[PDB]
């Protein structure tokens, strides 16, 4: 994976590449790395897969049921307080490293987590085995005050650092924007730079090549 | 302490009765009546609704007939919260068994649990028994075809007709009269009827008011299939017997 | 009827021990009056010291939950002191669980649902008491919100408590008739708590010391309780009038 | 880390880089070290950034509910948290804290915990992988009841220097300032402190 | 421990089982019978770490001869074999797990059918035509894929086990000491007095 | 009714009898008093002399509580010893976790909290024990009476048991001829007047005396037992004042 | 020493025009030692179809332990769980053991009896959903049929080309693999109905 | 009467009735005596019998070197508590190589019957007991009373007519009380003290016990022919 | 200390009446009055909120309870019950179903979850059963729209319509009358505000009556776009405004 993060003017914008890997092999070329925790709260999250979607979700509950009970929109700091103690808990063998925004009554907000259960608080951040070349981006072309049009531009360019320049990241760009007053938009491929070129060949069979010894009809109903 | 508010409901009387079971007893006796009839090629299952509104959605309603595998069947008389905790239970139980010993339960050994269950309230725990008195019809590979009841008491016995709920001293006098043991089942559909027809606190017995449910070798080849009937047919079999 | 004695129903479908426990509430014969201002919500308690041997200081039925919720109890001491330690634990719980400071209102159904516990679970006894919370929330603004034995809860524009609630209750509904608002449309706190003074000496008919009074005023990120000197120099601007 | 806390005239100041590091990357640039577990008692964090921030969440916790039954607590209280936290648990922590706040009984208070979870009271400490290099320069530079411009300048050449021989330090150095007047948060940029 | 056979023909399943009981340097024991039946059509021969094997064995057996009198009922081979399965199963991820491997021979009696099931240590179970435990497979597989017919005598079946049971003790390292073998049918478990 | 045969039971006035009747047991018990001064407390009992068999000076009723805290009380005497054990875990407890020694109000609230969980259930009884207590910490001296409700105030002057009403009027007394405070060694001196004046409350049986102070100045903000030449020195103005 | 390893196995899935293919191959052996050739991988339970390779112990277990399950679902909601489901259930159940799993690659495939979609998706031990459009693979010659059905796959092909497809992607890659083959077994399944056919293959 | 059922109850002029008919279990027990100079302290026990063919009932019981009880009542509950006294004094040697204070096993008696007096489910103690001993501070009697009421004393007595006994020790005050190094005359004026509440039978061998403790003695036991000298 | 009432405080009498139940629903008959009326396309629940004080604001209570975003609540009896069944309602949605399948709990199996939360309370030691009647109508993919009441005994009815509480029988007289199985949404509403004008004396206005439908999927309301299988919620309370609107043309 990389992750990454960036606030503007009135919210701010996550993205991710969505490239899942078991070693050198690719096992899904186009993974979701953007979780919703809350409808205006996104977990941007890298390291174990199963980890991060079991995390963000157990968190998103959570968070749903206290909003239910206080009768009010969920914040990120709540979100943010409940994962780093749950991580810190397990003290990082729930190997989750997570990019958390949202937008809520108190503003816009943008946090890491570490599997540890360390947190951050900036303008822009990057998670993942990408988050290299995706921070020398960040570091590069952010400034102060940007606009949204602007902020996706940078955390999009940032992904894309990490997809061609890290083996660990690949395929596609998601990204998820929350801004201050509005719906928050998720954009899922929002760039598709990889498509597979045409195949030379097709490799369909003609039909009987493949020797069978018996078949059966099964019975699915009741 | 609160030992003055303790009514202990595992008690015996200087008859040595219990209390609470014969109590619960007395409450099942109001329910609505329920009917299984065993017949050599099948198994039926009827009860009466207790007293319905004309506002009751019908089709979508379960207070008498419950699966509890492909193979086995309950028809309750009691409190259906109670009922329901149990059914439950037994449901779990069975699919333990099938996991342990990769083949369905045998009828008796899932009825032997829940009955040992309600035993169990009646001796430890300080708690009421659990007001419900339960059918079983089933089929397994040993014995075949197989009715049983249990009551609060957690006692069982096997039968080839019996009755629980409202007026049970009625319907198995009648029941009685007319069974006979090579009776098929769409007879022991037509008795079953006859009997709630004729023991019901009601004006007429109605579609709207029944549950129905048979367990027939009705399907392809040894082997079992359950039926709980839809409103319309109940509607239909009232009809087919001359009942409405 | 063992009924009466703990929380199970009578025939008639009451909780006879809740109800008794309602009127423990009273035991204290002490009034309390909570209002909301613009920026503010002020909560005025009678403060009545018998015995000339009390430390008078120490007698006190408005507690600081939080930084930015008070609360202030009608009915016994004991009673209340017990909820008061529950709700400080409560609600410096809920702020490092979940990151941000407990809301009034939040930290009211919380302590209402414990109370409702009390009027199901037979070995636990109702508290006597009724508790009024108030803050300046950050997202709702001015709050009072209340609890009584029976684990019920509402939000107030503004209310009263004690065995002379209903004279105060009627002289406030009036007010509101009237003003045609919400609250007190005043600036100051000061001038609020002037008006929550003003109109309980109207409802109950009496006049008041510095030392017969009791008040708390929260405001935008704290809760505060004032002095005899504070409450004299707000006595003197009412009789300036 | 480079972190250190300073008792002066009229009250205490808290100094501490932004820098936190995975090995030789620098995660975090702009890292604020400098905790607040009440108004006027902070803290300086170093070690497992993850244990401090947990353990200074519990302190926090801890002294707001001590409040809301006491009244403020004392410094001394605080610091006592602190030790129970990482002595209790010294098989499972890396944090090493310093402990400052400002009493009006007590003025300035600085207490030191190291990685046993023992306690030092202090007219200063220094503290974090940074500290090793300057234990020379702040032993002889130091003087008692200094002014705050004094400490202020004190500090900013004592981590100047720990930023300078610490490859693990760097980036800005942030400081509180802890006085009867209340709080407040000096932030100074590398372009002004490397060259000193 | 080590050698444990078994074959399923025609109307029956043959268990045969070593002999030796080795600790060290010496065969204690000479006529070790590395067997238990479950219930009259079902047999359960066992190898792996001592102690383990006869606790486990017999803990089996006590739970089937219970199942039997409290139903009144032999519960078949498949039955018996997924309760043996499911138990290896839990003790696997136990503190310390049953270092047994067992195989199952049973005559279901209701389809009249010999039925032969190997279930190792971690709860790895298979019906088979013929199997076994430990390093004896590596020579009796290839053996019975040659000369195994499906149809085959009880009597042919223990000439195959003769053909087994010589390569064994041609080219196996240790000295096992012989075999017990036993046949279960319809009329239940008898035990081979000369082999 | 039956209302008062279970504590936790509301009467239908609202009422918990049980704590009513532990109330009794309080009355039914010997006098004692505390009385607040300048920089400390004075704590005194009445020890009825069952017989010449009991050791003078070697059944004492008042307790320490960490190093700076002393309590008194009338009633059920077990009883009383169970709440100090009990102030003795709290106040440990809360020196180890925040190093300074416990202040009064938190201690008082310690013992009330903990009263007062006693008038929850039914399978605890109330505390048969009215308990004086109070002592010295960084924000002055602190009197305090705890009572079987768990209710407690802060008091000038306190007392309890079976002259309390005597020493009640006694002590209000001191408070209106004494408005800008008065110093520990005549509180000592007052403490025993009044314990004496107490004692006719209860005079089948006569009496030793005990007395004990936390004082900033007189003894360093600690608890100690008067003996020796100051006891003697009060027991004999109070010897003065009953003629 | 590598629990997943130990009994060897395949499992392939793959969509195709109206229609879902699940294959795996049939052989158990205890590492070198071959033991079994039939010894199925794919289970079902009503119309939705899981495919289990890794420790065999585990497969057995997991198989039974979604029996149970599914059949507890089917009685409480009067209808047979969907693979869009089953896939959340088989999830939520491997997360459940997440320090000490069962060593496993369960694949689900099947088709949606309400929308008509073909679905197919694929697990780690540890409970993770990969879900695709194309085809999910899994077993000790995972690194294989990855190549094989990368190259060999095209979209929406019929039932009877997808059969071909997904068999010649299945062989290729259990012949490269040591501890995969000794048999196959095709399902192909439509909205309602469904064939198996045991696949003619090298048995070394 | 309504309010005697259990511990937990207090009755409207506050009095525990479970406690105070615990106290009547003491006053149906034989009589007992306990007294001390400023060197030793003494307890003698009246022992009861059952009938003719009867042991006569142990009334003493040595808590450790320097300390033990008589008891008069239940006698089971006088071993619970005794054993309790005997793992207290056994944890002061163990831990602070200290013998355990006559004063300190007085407190601890005291509440641990004192939790049995306001805790549901439980019973108060059934037992006096008059507890004797030798520790740093010199010689000490102590007498216990199941409400957990316990009284440091120069002399006392409990049981039945403990009365009589009571009103000699309290005359003979000044006499015994400077009985300093002379064991046997200290034992002397306690077989006389019991004599006061004896009545139609009188002191024999197998029905007097007496135990001392002091400066240079263990406390010890006295029975059978071992005490016909003081008879 | 602790809980030493590990008995039932609800036995059977000799006659076999349930006593504490059948004293729950004594409460549940005193409750202000509460109803559910099912349409084809939607489902209405409503009722009367009663205000304490007129200083009390009533929108600060909420007497119907969204429970999923397809499901709502809404009760007859005591307040206080209710609050804690719907918190406790909320979460077994979750622990029980959503964390083990990844979607919401289809309406009768939440509904079969609060009616053993409720079963318990009526056997369990040291407890008193709940004193309120609950309606709870929800939607769901394979069931459709649906109508459910659960009693303090635990048992549980699917309804075309019904009522409960203070004028119950007389209402459920009135939705006989109105109701067939041709409704549309908005006709449910007007019947359901025509039937709770009968039992209500005092005020009748947007401000004094809450209700809310289970009807079309809210876009509007997600929070959130991008995902085109997540809708919205199913569960909208209608506003003050909205009724008033309503009223007028009645
Ligand atoms: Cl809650
Ligand atoms: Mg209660
Ligand atoms: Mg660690
Ligand atoms: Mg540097
Ligand atoms: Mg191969």
């Amino acid at each position: 994976t990389t992750i990454v993060g960036v606030k503007f003017n009135n919210g701010v914008v996550i993205a991710a590449d969505t490239r899942s890997t078991q070693g050198p092999i690719v096992a899904d070329k186009n993974c979701a790395k953007l979780h919703r925790i809350s409808p205006k709260i996104w977990c941007a999250g890298a390291g174990t897969a199963a980890d991060t979607e079991a995390v963000t979700q157990l968190i998103g509950s959570n968070i749903e049921l206290h909003s239910l009970y206080t009768s009010r929109e969920p914040r990120v700091v709540s979100a943010l307080q409940m994962l780093k103690q749950h991580l810190f808990k397990y003290q990082g063998h729930i190997g989750a490293y997570l990019i958390v925004a949202g937008v809520d009554p108190t503003g816009s907000h943008l946090f890491s987590i570490h599997a540890n259960g360390s947190t951050d608080v900036g303008y822009y951040l990057s998670l993942g085995s990408g988050s290299l070349a995706a921070m020398a981006v960040l570091e590069s072309h952010w400034k102060q005050d940007l606009t949204k049009e602007e902020a996706i531009k940078l955390a999009s360019d940032a992904i894309q650092a990490g997809i061609w320049n890290d083996l660990g990241s690949g395929s596609n760009v998601d990204v998820c924007v929350m801004e201050i007053g509005k719906d928050a938009e998720y954009l899922r491929n929002y760039l598709t730079p990889n498509v597979r070129e045409e195949k030379q060949k097709s490799y369909k069979f003609p039909r009987g090549t493949t020797a069978v010894l018996k078949e059966s009809i099964v019975n699915i109903c009741d | 302490g609160s030992r003055r508010y303790d009514s202990r409901t595992t008690i015996f009387s200087p008859e040595g009765r219990l209390y609470q079971v014969e109590y619960a007893l007395e409450s099942i006796s109001h329910a609505g009546t329920a009917i299984g009839i065993m017949a050599s090629d099948g198994i039926v299952l009827a009860a009466e609704r207790k007293v319905t509104s004309t506002l009751l959605e019908q089709d979508t309603s379960t207070e008498k007939l419950y699966k509890l595998n492909d193979k086995i069947a309950v028809a309750v008389a009691g409190l259906t919260a109670d009922a329901e905790i149990l059914i439950n239970t037994a449901r779990i139980h069975a699919q333990n068994y099938l996991k342990t010993y990769n083949e369905d339960i045998p009828v008796e050994i899932l009825v032997r649990r829940l009955s040992d269950i309600k035993q169990g309230y009646t001796q430890h725990g300080g708690l009421r028994p659990f007001g419900v008195s339960f059918i079983y019809a089933g089929y397994d590979d040993r014995y075949g075809y197989q009715l049983y009841t249990s009551n609060p008491s957690g006692n069982y016995t096997g039968w080839k007709a019996i009755s629980v709920g409202a007026n049970t001293s009625a319907a198995q006098t009648l029941l009685q009269m007319d069974y006979k043991d090579d009776m098929k089942v769409d007879d022991a559909i037509e008795l079953a009827l006859k009997t709630l027809s004729k023991t019901t606190d009601s004006s007429a017995l109605t579609y709207d008011r029944l549950e129905f449910a048979t367990i027939r070798k009705g399907a392809n080849d040894g082997e079992v299939y359950q039926k709980i009937f839809k409103p319309q047919e109940i509607k239909d079999i009232l009809v087919k017997t001359g009942i409405t | 009827g063992y009924d009466r004695h703990i929380t199970i129903f009578s025939p008639e479908g009451r909780l006879y021990q809740v109800e008794y426990a309602f009127k423990a509430t009273n035991q204290t014969n002490i009034n309390s009056l909570a209002v909301r201002g613009k920026d503010c919500t002020v909560v005025i308690s009678q403060k009545k010291v018998p015995d000339k041997l009390l430390d008078p200081t120490t007698v006190s039925y408005i507690f600081c939950i939080s930084r930015t919720i008070g609360m202030v109890v009608n009915g016994p001491i004991p009673d209340a002191r017990n909820a008061a330690l529950r709700a400080k634990a409560e609600a410096a719980e809920f702020r490092y669980k979940y990151g941000y400071d407990m809301p009034c209102d939040v930290l009211a159904k919380r302590m209402a649902n414990l109370s409702q516990i009390y009027t199901q679970r037979a070995y636990m006894r109702p508290l006597g008491v009724i508790l009024t919370f108030v803050s300046v929330d950050e997202e709702l603004g001015p709050s009072i919100y209340k609890t009584d034995p029976a684990g019920y809860y509402v939000g107030y524009k503004a209310t009263a408590t004690g065995p002379k609630q209903q004279e105060i209750t009627t002289n406030l509904e009036n007010h509101f008739k009237k003003s045609k608002i919400d609250h007190i449309n005043e600036e100051s706190w000061e001038k609020v708590v002037e008006f929550a003074i003003t109109h309980m000496i109207d409802a109950l008919g009496t006049e008041f010391s510095k030392n017969d009074l009791e008040v708390g005023v929260a405001t935008k990120d704290k809760f505060f309780t004032l002095s005899a000197e504070n409450i004299e120099e707000r006595l003197v601007a009412i009789a300036e009038q | 880390t480079s972190i250190m806390a300073v008792t002066f005239k009229d009250g205490v100041i808290l100094g501490a880089d932004s820098r936190t590091t995975t090995g030789a990357y620098i995660a975090n640039r702009v890292t604020d070290k400098l905790t607040r577990v009440h108004d006027k008692i902070w803290c300086c964090r170093s070690g497992s950034a993850a244990d401090t921030q947990a353990i200074a969440d519990i302190v926090q916790y801890h002294l707001e509910l001590y409040t809301s039954q006491y009244g403020t607590p004392s410094t001394e209280t605080a610091a006592s948290v602190f030790k129970e936290l990482c002595y209790e648990n010294k098989d499972n922590l890396t944090a090493g804290i310093i402990v400052a706040g400002y009493d009006d009984k007590n003025k300035g208070e600085v207490y030191t915990i190291p990685l046993g979870g023992s306690v030092h009271k202090l007219p200063y400490a220094i503290a974090g992988s940074g500290s090793t290099f300057i234990y020379g320069y702040c032993d002889k530079n130091f003087r008692e009841n200094m002014s705050k411009e004094e400490t202020v300048d004190f500090i900013k050449h004592s981590l100047s220097q720990a930023i300078k021989w610490d490859g693990s330090s760097g980036g800005v150095i942030r400081m509180v300032v802890l006085t009867a007047a209340g709080v407040e948060r000096l932030i100074f940029y590398p372009d002004e402190y490397e060259q000193l | 421990m080590d050698i444990i056979l078994g074959i399923r023909v025609q109307d029956s399943v043959i268990l045969a089982s070593s002999k030796a009981v080795t600790r060290g340097i010496s065969v204690l024991k000479d006529s070790d019978d590395k067997t238990r039946q479950l219930s009259p059509h079902t047999l359960m021969s066992f190898a792996g770490e001592a102690g383990d094997t006869v606790q486990f064995a017999e803990y089996i057996q006590a739970n089937i001869q219970l199942y039997s009198i409290r139903e009144d009922y032999e519960l078949s081979p498949q039955a018996v074999s997924s309760f043996v399965r499911q138990e290896l199963a839990k003790s696997i991820r136990s503190r310390r797990p049953y270092q047994v491997n067992v195989l199952i021979g049973g005559y279901d009696k209701k389809k009249n059918k010999p039925e032969l099931y190997q279930i190792d240590y971690l709860g790895t179970k298979v019906e088979l035509p013929y199997g076994a435990h430990g390093y004896s497979g590596f020579y009796t597989f290839s053996l019975l894929d040659h000369h195994y017919r499906p149809d085959m005598t009880t009597e042919e079946g223990l000439d195959l086990l003769k053909l087994c049971v010589q390569e064994l003790e041609k080219r196996m390292p240790m000295d096992f000491k012989g075999v017990i073998v036993k046949i279960v049918d319809k009329d239940g478990i008898r035990q081979v007095d000369d082999f | 009714t039956g209302y008062d045969l279970s504590n936790s039971v509301f009467s239908p006035d609202g009422r918990n009898f049980q704590v009513e009747y532990a109330v009794k047991a309080v009355e039914n018990g010997t006098t004692s008093i505390g009385i607040k001064c300048n920089d400390g407390v004075v704590f005194a009992v009445e020890k009825l002399i069952t017989s010449k068999l009991l050791v003078p000076q070697k059944n004492v009723k008042i307790q320490v509580v960490d190093r700076h805290i002393g309590c008194v009380y009338s009633g059920l005497i077990p009883d009383g010893r169970h709440l100090v054990n009990r102030g003795r875990e709290e106040a440990a407890s809360f020196k180890k976790l925040y190093k300074t020694p416990i202040p009064i109000p938190a201690f008082a609230d310690r013992l009330g909290q903990y009263v007062q969980a006693h008038t929850l259930y039914n399978s605890v009884r109330p505390f048969g024990v009215s308990t004086i207590f109070g002592g010295v910490d960084k924000n002055g001296a602190h009197l305090y009476m705890l009572e079987p409700s768990g209710s407690y105030w802060g008091y000038k002057g306190a007392a309890t048991g079976k002259g309390r009403q005597s020493a009640k009027a006694e002590l209000e007394k001191l408070v209106d001829h004494h408005p800008e405070g008065l110093s520990a060694r005549e509180a000592v001196k007052q403490a025993a007047k009044i314990i004496y004046l107490a004692h006719e409350d209860n005079k089948e049986k006569d009496f030793e005396l005990e007395i004990s102070w936390c004082s900033l100045s007189e003894t360093n903000g600690l608890h100690k037992f008067v003996k020796g030449d100051l006891l003697q020195e009060a027991i004999d103005f109070a010897q003065k004042e009953i003629n | 020493s590598d629990p997943s390893s130990i009994n060897g196995g395949i499992v392939v899935a793959m969509t195709g025009k109206d229609c879902v293919a699940i294959a795996c191959d049939l052989r158990l052996g205890s590492q070198s030692l071959g033991v079994s050739n039939k010894f199925e991988k794919i289970f079902h339970y009503g119309h939705v179809f899981l495919g289990i390779t890794g420790l065999a112990t585990d497969v057995t277990t997991l198989n039974e332990m979604f029996r149970y399950k599914t059949n507890l679902y089917k009685l409480k909601e009067e209808r047979a769980i969907e693979p869009e489901t089953f896939t959340q259930l088989v999830s939520s159940s491997l997360y459940e053991r997440r320090f000490g799993p069962y060593f496993v690659g369960p694949v689900v495939a099947g088709i949606n009896s309400k929308s008509g979609k073909p679905f197919i998706a694929g697990f780690d031990l540890i409970g993770c959903i990969d879900e695709a459009k194309d085809f999910i693979v899994s077993g000790t010659a995972s690194d294989q049929l990855f190549g094989m059905c990368e190259s060999l796959y095209e979209p929406n092909l019929e039932p009877e080309d997808l059969f071909e497809t997904i068999s010649q992607a299945l062989l290729n890659a259990a012949d490269r693999d040591a501890l995969s083959g000794w048999g196959a077994v095709v399902y192909i399944i439509k909205k309602d109905e469904v064939v198996k056919r045991y696949l003619k293959m090298r048995q070394d | 009467n309504n309010y005697d059922g259990d511990t937990v109850t207090f009755s409207p002029t506050g009095r525990l009735f479970q406690v105070e008919y615990a106290l009547e279990a003491i006053k149906q027990g034989s009589v007992t005596v306990g007294l001390r100079s400023n060197t030793h302290a003494v307890l003698v026990a009246l022992k009861r019998n059952a009938d003719e063919l009867s042991s006569y009932q142990k009334k003493i019981i040595k808590c450790d070197e320097h300390m033990g009880l008589s008891l008069a009542g239940l006698a089971p509950d006088a071993r619970v508590l005794s054993n309790y006294l005997r793992q207290q004094c056994n944890y002061s040697s163990l831990v602070f190589n200290r013998k355990l204070a006559v004063e300190r096993a007085g407190h601890l008696l005291c509440d641990k019957a004192q939790k049995n007096t306001q805790s549901y489910g439980g019973r108060p103690y059934g037992v006096g007991l008059l507890i004797i001993g030798y520790d740093k501070s010199g010689a000490h009697l102590l007498e216990f009373q199941p409400s957990g009421n316990v009284t440091e004393l120069y002399g006392t007595a409990i049981g039945a007519r403990s009365q009589g006994a009571k009103t000699y020790l309290e005359r003979t005050l000044d006499t015994f009380i400077k009985i300093d190094g002379n064991p046997d005359e200290l034992i002397k004026a306690g077989v006389e003290a019991i004599s006061q509440s004896l009545r139609d039978e009188s002191l024999t061998v197998d029905n007097l016990s007496i135990a001392i403790v002091g400066k240079d003695t263990p406390f010890t036991i006295y029975d059978g022919e071992a005490v016909a000298k003081y008879i | 200390m602790t809980d030493r009432y590990s008995f039932s405080l609800t036995t059977f009498s000799p006659s076999g009446k349930l006593g504490q139940i059948d004293y729950a629903l004594t409460a549940v008959k005193q409750g202000v009055t509460s109803l559910g009326i099912k349409a084809t396309n939607g489902v209405v629940i409503a009722t009367e909120k009663k205000s304490s004080s007129p200083l009390a604001m009533s929108e600060t209570l909420s007497k119907v309870s969204l429970l999923t975003p397809d499901i709502g609540a809404v009760y007859s009896g005591m307040g206080p019950d209710y609050r804690v069944l719907v918190d406790k309602s909320r979460k077994v949605a979750h622990t029980s179903y959503k964390r083990i399948y990844g979607e919401y709990p289809p309406t009768k199996l939440l509904v079969s979850e609060v009616a053993k939360i409720m079963q318990e309370a009526t056997q369990s030691g040291g407890v008193r059963p709940f004193g309120v009647s609950l309606l709870i109508a929800g939607h769901d993919e394979f069931n459709g729209f649906s109508l459910y009441q659960v009693d303090p005994s635990g048992s549980y009815f699917p309804w075309k319509a019904t009522a409960i509480g203070k004028g119950s029988v007389a209402a459920k007289t009135f939705l006989e009358k109105r109701w067939n199985d041709e409704l549309e949404l908005e006709d449910a509403i007007h019947i359901a505000l025509l039937t709770l004008k009968e039992s209500v004396e005092g005020e009748f206005n947007g401000d004094t009556i809450e209700l809310a439908i289970i009807g079309d999927e809210n876009p509007d309301l997600l929070g959130y776009t991008g995902i085109p299988t997540d809708k919205g919620p199913r569960f909208r309370k209608l506003t003050s405004q909205e009724i008033n609107d309503r009223l007028e043309a009645l």
